[PDB]
């Protein structure tokens, strides 16, 4: 395991889908909001959908 | 452009991700986008431009 800052791991996930890494850094707060809000929907999905 | 910015503590360099090979940071092995305000954790350092000394010829 090599440590790396998490926002730099995500940039090297983004380059792997062909989106240029500056698209992450110019939108990092927005991406954190979308990711955090998306896991909120998982808890609601599992809590509602037995 | 490809690789990671890294520092030993005072020198700044860029390397490929999978084997340490420290290049000097330049207008060739980097690309610009936007102003310094937006990015979290950006650092102040000089980026070299190889054309400059040739126009100083
Ligand atoms: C990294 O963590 C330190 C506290 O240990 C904090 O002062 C610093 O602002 C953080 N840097 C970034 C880029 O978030
Ligand atoms: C980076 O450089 C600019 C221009 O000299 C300066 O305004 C800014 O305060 C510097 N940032 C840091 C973290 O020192």
């Amino acid at each position: 395991a090599l440590q790396i800052p998490f926002a730099m791991q995500m940039a090297y996930r983004f380059n792997g889908i062909g989106v240029t890494q500056n698209v992450l850094y110019e939108n990092q707060k927005l991406i954190a909001n979308q990711f955090n809000s998306a896991i909120g929907k998982i808890q609601d999905s599992l809590s509602s959908t037995a | 452009r490809e690789g990671v910015f890294v520092s030993n503590g005072t020198h700044w360099f860029v390397t490929q991700r999978n084997f340490y090979e420290p290049q000097i940071i330049t207008t060739d092995n980097t690309f610009v986008s936007g102003n310094c305000d937006v990015v979290i954790g950006i650092v102040n350092n000089t980026v070299y431009d190889p054309l400059q000394p040739e126009l100083d010829s």
